[PDB]
């Protein structure tokens, strides 16, 4: 006969839910990455061999983990920052000497008893007209729905990389396959005590700083062929997109309330004109070539064809930054606008728009101004991966259209951590043999 | 009911100076907030702002008056005077006097203050210049 | 091996590295949550070592029962449990019997030191 | 300082027509502003203040609209009793300027 | 010869407090139930045969630590949200066109800071003081800054489990009749207490839990008149309250967001708040009541009085149900004899009060928003805080007021029978055995 | 039985049900004090094994030890102990004492250990 | 040969830094002593027979953790009291009716946020700025929030009690007359440390722990002239200091219940504040203080200077009484010269300060309210904190200077007979000892 | 005697204390600063319990394995290191040497675990 035995320290895991911590390498950023435990240089990525696993990047709880920490430091980060309530008053504007509004108001100086005129200029998307009646009287935007808080201006948004390192007893299963879609039974998995550096890079409807493909187009997608489901579209080599800001813009300081500073936009320095980002037309057009072939895949024969967002908010409707404090908004219509086939000065310029009062959540809790950075200001990224929606309301017939989706800011970092899954080892298992328990 | 009464000198002799003075009844001017101020109007032309004295003595006074131009008050008796010297043919003109308001506020950051138009005015009296 | 690295192999490969899976169990938004899953690592360490204690298999990574093999769990030859099938699909197998084997293994460990406590 | 004009300066109006004045301001002065009646040779008197509050006990036939810089004074429905001089003061802040004027004249 | 023997897992426990958790069954709730860990489907509750257990749910230490959670969960639901620090501006009201209501006015500070606006509403005249003459002052403002209660959160009693850790257990009594203290026959253990609805009535206990089959009474000295005699009746008394007035709901914005709600105009003729309760049920329970009480101690008539009067946050009847809360005048029910021998509802006057603080806190204070038309409520009087009045020696009859002026005893009422203790599972014995080399 | 069903009954029968009472052993404001309480079960659990695992004990239901039953700490006929008292009216018994048992065991562990280290 | 072997409960340890908690001997005290664990029944150190270790007070974490701690209670005790923002008002002040005093007067809101209300006070000069000249602003205005402590809580130095959580243990250096880095005897080791008062003073260690048999001197470095070098005393030196001015506080509500003290009056004559000391004792206990100062390094010209110089907070010497802050010029005390060789009370003058910056914070100021009556004290005088500018050729002479420009340092001369170390009771050593299957 | 009170006596006297040694081993900034503490407590704790228990001494005071001594180590005679000792010196002398010693038990400990395998 057989007897049933134990045996500790057995290797197996399941799936299952648990805290993650921060890890990096090493004061003035907004994750406050200082204030965490740094990273192991050594990387303990053990291959597993023939262990066979289904991973599901859609249902893990990692995602959603990490939007929280990330809301939740960005609400911490600001807390000790200066309220800007007072700036909610009456603003006299007038034309700058067509985007720049130059507005002038009483301000409360340190002295609770004295108020101070001051002279600043604030962009459109922030001003709004208080009564229609008269285009003179403006009442700044996001005033009448919450309480405005300026950043720091010590602190920096920089997306400085943090490793998301679950406790002891759990372990991060990585993907190594070449080209997972994200959801099947990775045959090439490794076990490693945590994620790599994932940089907290804000976006919509392109994905910067990110990771990239091995040697093919990866179309991700829970239900392809569902319309309300988020397309993620990752690059196989990095698209270079660099932008600037030409208004050489001059910061003034005046101080409200009991020594707390206020930052404000001053005089111009020479010609004003629109922030506006570069992009190789040449190295875009083969992107979506080979993008659009992909992508056809999952259709049959079918052509493919791209347009400029679907149309709402200007938070949802156009391509986000990060750069250096400022927070640029571009109309992407020059890039998602041409048609593809089965078959089949260099440049292209996206007009942007810049918005200091922000949420970058789609709360209407908190608001979030952004103070101006002193002169020019120049940001190059890079260019991995595009949020996709299926537009399509009839037959697909011959051609589906698609168009720069997301509204979600889950779906950026779902791109990035597609690659792991979070276990639960126990270490505990019976199985019989021929041995019995001495008495 | 609050009722405003001016009196003074109906006629004053050029390049002389002349003192105007108005009672009231309905409020003692040391309520937290009640002003009062005088205005003219010349015989068919529009009104004319003089100056204004609020409850804690401050005192406004017109742009192109302020030269010429003083207010004072008397609680004590319940009485406000203005002093105007200089006396020239073209301030021939009715002077009434007015009630007006003040109001404040604080909401921590910063203290506010508001102005108030005038509700209740006197009946007016006639001042003319000659020789 | 490394920590986790048998995994994959089969049963009686796997038994030989339980060593290295043993040994590895172990602004203020960071301070509270690293606490919080600080303090879950131990709890959930001494939630798997807290039955190997009451089990008679204290320190023993190799650990023998009087409990016989049930064979409404499991049919199958030994040589498939220990030459052919992994850890990984093992589990799956005897995912609804886990519970019940425990409580047989408390019953016959109890049994046997109040045997012993008699008999001594 | 803060400059005040009004439009029309003067007007022929009919008995019973609807009628209605205009204040501009020589920038943004809020709402702090009231209009005032003058019969002919008499003391003012306040009838709409804030330039929305109808005055208490004045008749419902004025109406105050406007703000910002761009404010207004309409009369629904016009009577033998209007026959006097209206104007717009602003309060927003010292100086203290009254309007132009407008006389009303009835055909 | 006898040598020591150590047993683990012994049963056996030690009486101590721990540190209580809660636990809910499955944001927009004043206790939290989102956050609260959710609750066992199935809570395995062991009973006990020949164990024998000494209650004292007055020496009981959890009830403190429940009150300390109350007030822990109240706090962390009104601080989130906007404060209600700006309306401490003078107000000037006048009597209503269509008593207990007042046409209150004042200057309010819009959206924008640099412009005004004037505002009129409905405050009661109970959260209205004069301050002179038709000018007054809002209600402790001169003494707590006041927190507009948030109206996205609802005041209703969910209930919610409370377990204790790991290595302890709490001890349920389910002996019929026993009253708070004695010796449980009738033990059992369970890892969290059943649903308890944490009510904030004071002077009757509502919507509370129900006796087996007679009254009990529970006092930790019913000698003592000081010492408050709690009360829990066999069959519930129905109990419905309801504010006529429609009270339509108007807004304003008091800065950046901060959306206030206030009063507007009644629709409709003004009414007072009042409340129901049938006449035969109400006076056949005092009847069973009064005997109980005669029964146990001074075997003469038994008398009930109209309290004992003071402030309305101690000598009437509150509640919450409906949203706003209720200040009852219950004169109308403790006003009868009882001797030895021995449609139709009874009407009693209720006020409301929006500017409240529920705990007697001088230091902080909540202001409750209006609820739009007309809101209906009903409960169940399962108990009362009874307190026997001693001030003069008693000859022949004895009064009984409904007292309480504590918020621990409301509670109390329902925590009687349960206790912590901490497991202890190692023990010594001894034993004819030898532990070999 | 359930966990700590025997509690009650005589200590002869509630010690052959010990194992059940050892496996069942083990915004923010509920929060933070969940995870206090989590702490004080785990430490609560370790403060007894950890007595336990230095007497020689460790992951040992009934266990015997070298120091002999004093009568001082209770005078009581062994039949009776086992076979009338229960284990919650025996605790009381040992309420005092107890502090001392434990020296006088732990001590002795010591020692003996010591010796066995020799002779070994 | 020999075999390995574990051992287990072994008795060594590493010097590492760990995390410490506070256990106040036994609400009303600003290092929330109420709130800390309750401290043991006695100190149970255990006397380290034969052991002999290296002990270092300038390299120790500890140190730095008593700083940090004391930081976030005095914070802790701060905000839940009243803020001053409001009273950032423009002032107007003039001279005295009865130099360093002001009769300010200024606006301020009262209870309800509409009406003004105009007061008269009086505010030292150290914190009065002007502006211009009859227009004067509070000082930390443009800096940071003024807060109010609450007058019921007093600013004591409490002692509290050091601990380490288990598997840590402080040794406790007891070796008469130890000067600090070195060898150290006679050491000892309990869970927690003896009850330390946290007094807060600059370059005068106040009601600190005296010399064992003889004047210690310590420092890192004794030859670095420009670090700092701590003296303690074997005798303590009595300081007695005094405000004779009568004041008479008044009170106004800056809103919802937030008062605000203020000195109102002053009956008499105003006469600034000091601070006597008997002049043979000094004089006496100086001179030893000299002599050991000299066999350090050196020989006569033992010279000490009034102060550096610059800022108030670093260059007088920060004292703390009955509620008011102080601050004195030290002059008068190191003014001196001495060699091999070799009424009566010496008075400090003293200007009173009530808005200060414990901790050299900008980000926050502190404002003491003004305490009624005379307020008189005394403390001893323990420990004086030295530093010295013998930068240039010390061949002929040399010079010391009271200061320390640094609050980590005062602790630091109570805790010098304290070292943390953990335990790691896991040992190793050979043994002939073999293993059994 | 007490805790830590044979720490500077002679090596052997101090082997026959442990005992002791092994049972005395274990607002709102102070609680959260008291929980880390509490904490912190358990997992040191634990650390070194782990090592015990998966070299299988789990629980035992002395306990010695296969691992023959190495002259690397150290060279002294057996009467010095037990009679004229302290702990505090032999951990300096053998500190470098505790990893590498740390990983020889580990490695014996191994073979152990492999040749119990076909003991059953
Ligand atoms: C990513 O790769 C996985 C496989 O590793 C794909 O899984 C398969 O997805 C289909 C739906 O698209 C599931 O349904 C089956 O599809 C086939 C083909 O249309 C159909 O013949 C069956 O009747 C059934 O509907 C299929 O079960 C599933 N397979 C597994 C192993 O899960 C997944 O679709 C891929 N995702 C994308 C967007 O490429
Ligand atoms: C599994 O994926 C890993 C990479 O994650 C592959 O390992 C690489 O293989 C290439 C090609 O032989 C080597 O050049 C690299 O040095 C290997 N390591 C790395 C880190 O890139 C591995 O070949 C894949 N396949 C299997 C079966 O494991
Ligand atoms: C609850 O019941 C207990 C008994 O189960 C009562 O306590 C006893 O009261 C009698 C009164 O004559 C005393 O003689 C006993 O000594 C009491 N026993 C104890 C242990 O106190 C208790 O009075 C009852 N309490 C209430 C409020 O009814
Ligand atoms: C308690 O009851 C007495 C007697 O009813 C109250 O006094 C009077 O009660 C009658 C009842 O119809 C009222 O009409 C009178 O207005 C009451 N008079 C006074 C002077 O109060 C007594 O007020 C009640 N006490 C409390 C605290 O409610
Ligand atoms: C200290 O050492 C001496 C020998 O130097 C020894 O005799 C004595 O016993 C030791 N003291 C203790 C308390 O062990």
């Amino acid at each position: 006969n057989l007897w049933v035995t134990v045996y500790y320290g057995v290797p197996v895991w399941r799936d299952a839910d648990t805290t993650l911590f921060c890890a990096s390498d090493a004061k003035h950023n907004v994750w406050a990455t200082h204030a965490c435990v740094p990273t192991d240089p050594n990387p303990q990525e053990i291959h597993l061999d023939n262990v066979t696993e289904k991973f599901n990047m859609w249902k893990n709880n990692m995602v959603e983990q990490m939007h929280e920490d990330i809301i939740s430091l960005w609400d911490q980060s600001l807390k000790p920052c200066v309220k800007l309530t007072p700036l909610c008053v009456t603003l006299h504007c007038t034309n700058v000497t067509e985007g720049l509004k130059n507005c002038s108001f009483n301000m409360t100086t340190e002295l609770r008893d004295k108020r101070q005129k001051v002279y600043s200029l604030f962009y459109r998307l922030d001003i709004v007209p208080i009564n229609e009646n008269q285009g003179s009287e403006y009442r700044l935007i996001n005033c009448n729905t919450s309480a405005i808080t300026q950043a720091c201006p010590k602190v920096s948004f920089e997306p400085i990389p943090i490793h998301y390192c679950t406790p002891a007893g759990f372990a991060i299963l990585k993907c190594k396959d070449e080209g997972f879609n994200g959801t099947g039974l990775c045959k090439n998995v490794s076990t490693v005590q945590c994620t790599h550096g994932i940089k907290p890079v804000v976006s919509t409807q392109l994905l910067l700083n990110g990771s990239l493909a091995e040697k093919n187009i990866i179309i991700r997608s829970e239900n392809i062929t569902n319309n309300a489901k988020i397309i993620i579209v990752q690059l196989v080599q990095p698209v270079t997109i660099k932008c600037i800001r030409p208004n050489n813009n001059t910061v003034k300081s005046i101080r409200i309330g009991p020594g707390q500073a206020f930052y404000y936009t001053g005089d111009i320095i020479g010609d004003i004109r629109q922030a506006h980002c570069n992009v190789t037309r040449s190295r875009w057009n083969k992107t979506l070539q080979e993008v659009a072939e992909k992508l056809r895949t999952y259709f049959g024969n079918k052509t493919i064809i791209f347009a400029n967002s679907s149309g709402g908010d200007l938070e949802i409707t156009t391509h986000s930054f990060n750069c250096g404090g400022e927070f640029f908004y571009c109309n992407t219509s020059g890039l998602f606008n041409s048609t593809w086939y089965v078959n089949s000065n260099d440049t292209i310029t996206l007009p942007c728009r810049i918005k200091q009062i922000i949420n970058m959540w789609q709360r209407a809790g908190q608001a979030m101004y952004a103070p101006p950075i002193p002169g020019v200001i120049k940001c190059e990224s890079n260019i991995t991966g595009l949020l996709l929606t299926r537009d399509g309301g009839k037959d697909n017939n011959v051609n589906e259209t698609f168009r720069p989706g997301g509204s979600d800011m889950r779906d950026n970092w779902r791109s990035e951590l597609y690659k792991y899954k979070v276990v639960e080892i126990e270490p505990l298992g019976v199985a019989p043999t021929r041995c019995k328990r001495r008495v | 009911q609050v009722t405003l009464k001016e009196s003074g000198p109906a006629l004053v002799k050029p390049t002389q100076t002349l003192t105007l003075t108005c009672t009231f009844s309905g409020f003692s001017l040391s309520t937290s907030g009640m002003a009062v101020g005088w205005i003219r109007q010349p015989p068919g032309k529009a009104l004319e702002w003089l100056a204004n004295i609020y409850w804690d003595g401050d005192t406004y006074y017109s742009t192109s008056l302020k030269s010429r131009l003083t207010i004072s008050k008397d609680t004590s008796k319940n009485q406000v005077a203005l002093k105007m010297t200089n006396m020239d043919p073209v301030d021939t003109a009715t002077y009434f006097c007015a009630r007006g308001e003040e109001s404040f506020y604080e909401d921590d950051y910063g203290q506010m203050e508001w102005l108030h138009s005038f509700d209740a005015w006197g009946q007016g009296l006639r001042v003319t210049v000659s020789s | 091996l490394g920590f986790l690295g048998a995994a994959g192999s089969t049963m009686g490969a796997a038994s030989i590295t339980l060593t290295v899976q043993a040994r590895n169990l172990l602004l203020t938004h960071w301070g509270i949550k690293q606490l919080q899953a600080r303090v879950l690592a131990v709890e959930h360490y001494l939630r798997d070592q807290q039955l190997l204690g009451i089990w008679g298999c204290s320190g023993k990574l190799i650990c023998c029962t009087n409990v016989p093999w049930n064979s409404s769990w499991s049919n199958k030859s030994l040589d498939e449990i220990w030459n052919n099938m992994t850890w990984l699909q093992w589990d799956k197998e005897i995912n609804n019997y886990t519970q019940l084997i425990y409580r047989l293994i408390e019953e016959s460990q109890n049994q046997q030191e109040k045997n012993e406590k008699e008999l001594l | 300082d803060i400059q005040m004009t009004q439009s029309p300066p003067s007007l022929s109006a009919s008995i019973g027509d609807r009628v209605t004045i205009t204040c501009r301001a020589s920038q943004g002065i809020s709402n702090y502003l009231a209009w005032y009646q003058q019969k002919p040779g008499k003391a003012p008197k306040r009838l709409v203040y804030d330039a929305s509050t109808l005055q208490g006990g004045v008749p419902s036939r004025f109406s105050g609209s406007g703000s910002g810089t761009y404010f207004s004074l309409t009369i629904s429905s016009l009577q033998p009793e209007d026959f006097a001089t209206y104007y717009c003061l602003q309060h927003n802040s010292h100086p203290l300027t009254f309007g132009g004027g407008t006389k009303v004249d009835i055909k």
